[PDB]
């Protein structure tokens, strides 16, 4: 329900980096409330208020978007790689909350596909975010070539409906990316990495055979994918997985999962909670958009 | 020049029971539930069979632990926990050790209006 949430709603604040931070709460909770449409009992009225806060967060970090249409926390500090994707993650979710600048949308989806990605497809980061709390289980992954291509991926992928046209390397960019998790993924430990691969494989319908069989017997109990340490790394894992399930539509393995995210009872916001917050409510609505 | 019912207000009500029609020149009064705070005149009149203009009942806040975890700040005076915070009311926060308020940030100290209240943000130092 919408009451276990309300503190999601927030003024967004700080450089390139923090105001991303403050912006994801807000943006994933109207995204989250559109979708299961409870803005009626929660309050018609308080649902204006958030949009504007949205759109302050939005014209905020166009103070951080450099000439080459990257972003850091400063605009003195190298581009990163990761930032950068965050903010089409993020915009991309929003375009239909606010109006979003194409220009700034894919200019920096063209800026990543020019400037940081390998030759084998791998993604990049250059200069890594001051706020490591804020990538999630990203943070300390041996797995990181896979975990940040995948990362970027997923922005590209859901970037795309909005910035095909205007990128014509998108596609190709996006498969070449697909090509590299593939080579490697059958090798992958950590469950987390094994999720969001798992994801952004999905998106191309590329998870399949010995690829899903991995994805699907990686989790435990078939209701979860974890990893030993921070929980918050397991629940933004599980989101990621229970999207790919979406993306599958294998709609006989998700009530579990489902439940478990539940179960969780994880209501966002808290220190280093920006991946766990914005994937949780992510997955949960695009639930929500396909059940049954 | 009789009136009908006073109008309703949100989060708040008349002081007196309510009549279908009241006389010229006659008056109410409002007043907000608990935190609630009034703005505008709390009382109206009955002038030319028309209501004068009702107040409003602004919101409290209240603090969000969540919210001040991930923007690393904490409360100065954590004894006295306050949970809720009426409109006009401020807080002072206090970075939490390893960060500094940051460049693009709202003053340490903040006032709660209408349920909003803008937290301040401490970045890495």
């Amino acid at each position: 329900d919408a009451e276990r949430l309300k503190h999601l709603i927030v003024t967004p604040s700080g450089a390139g980096e923090q105001n991303m931070i403050g912006m994801t709460p807000t943006v994933i909770a109207v995204h989250y409330l559109d979708e299961t449409e409870q803005w009626e009992k929660f309050g018609l009225e308080k649902r204006q208020g958030a949009l504007e806060l949205i759109k302050k967060g939005y014209t905020q970090q166009l103070a951080f978007r450099q000439p080459s249409s990257a972003f850091a926390a400063f605009v003195k500090r190298a581009p990163s790689t990761w930032l950068t994707a965050y903010v089409v993650k993020v915009f991309s979710l929003a375009v239909n909350l606010i109006a979003i600048d194409s220009q700034v949308l894919c200019g920096a989806v063209k800026w990543l596909i020019l400037e940081k990605q390998k030759p084998d497809g791998v993604f990049q980061e250059d200069a890594p975010v001051i706020h490591q709390e804020m990538i999630g289980g990203l943070r300390n992954n041996n797995e990181k070539d896979m975990a940040l291509t995948a990362f970027v991926l997923i922005s590209l992928q859901e970037a795309k409906d909005i910035c095909e046209e205007q990128v014509n390397s998108l596609p190709g960019s996006i498969t070449k990316a697909g090509d590299f998790l593939e080579a490697n993924y059958m090798n992958l430990q950590r469950s987390y990495t094994v999720a969001i691969a798992g994801y952004a494989l999905a998106q191309m319908g590329r998870l399949k055979g010995p690829l899903l069989n991995k994805f699907l017997t990686t989790a435990k109990d078939k209701n979860r994918w974890e990893d030993p340490g921070k929980q918050l790394y397991n629940v933004e894992a599980t989101s990621y997985a229970l999207l790919a399930l979406l993306q599958l539509k294998d709609f006989d393995f998700v009530p579990p999962v489902v439940r478990w995210l539940n179960e969780q009872r994880y209501y966002g916001g808290g220190y280093g909670s920006t991946q766990a917050t914005f994937m949780v409510f992510q997955a949960l609505a695009q639930y929500q958009k396909d059940a049954p | 020049g009789k009136c009908g019912p006073p109008p309703p207000i949100d989060n708040g009500d008349i002081t007196s029971f309510p009549l279908s029609v009241y006389a010229p020149a006659s008056s109410v009064e409002y007043q907000c539930q608990n935190l609630y705070q009034l703005e505008g005149n709390k009382r109206i009149t009955c002038r030319n069979g028309q209501w004068s203009e009702p107040p409003k009942c602004l919101h409290p806040c209240v603090i969000s632990r969540e919210i001040m975890e991930n923007y690393n700040i904490a409360l100065r005076w954590t004894a006295k926990q306050k949970l809720y915070l009426r409109t006009g009311e401020s807080v002072e926060f206090v970075c939490k050790r390893g960060y500094r308020l940051s460049s693009r940030s709202h003053t340490l100290r903040t006032t709660c209006w209408d349920g909003k209240l803008e937290y301040p943000t401490c970045a890495k130092r």
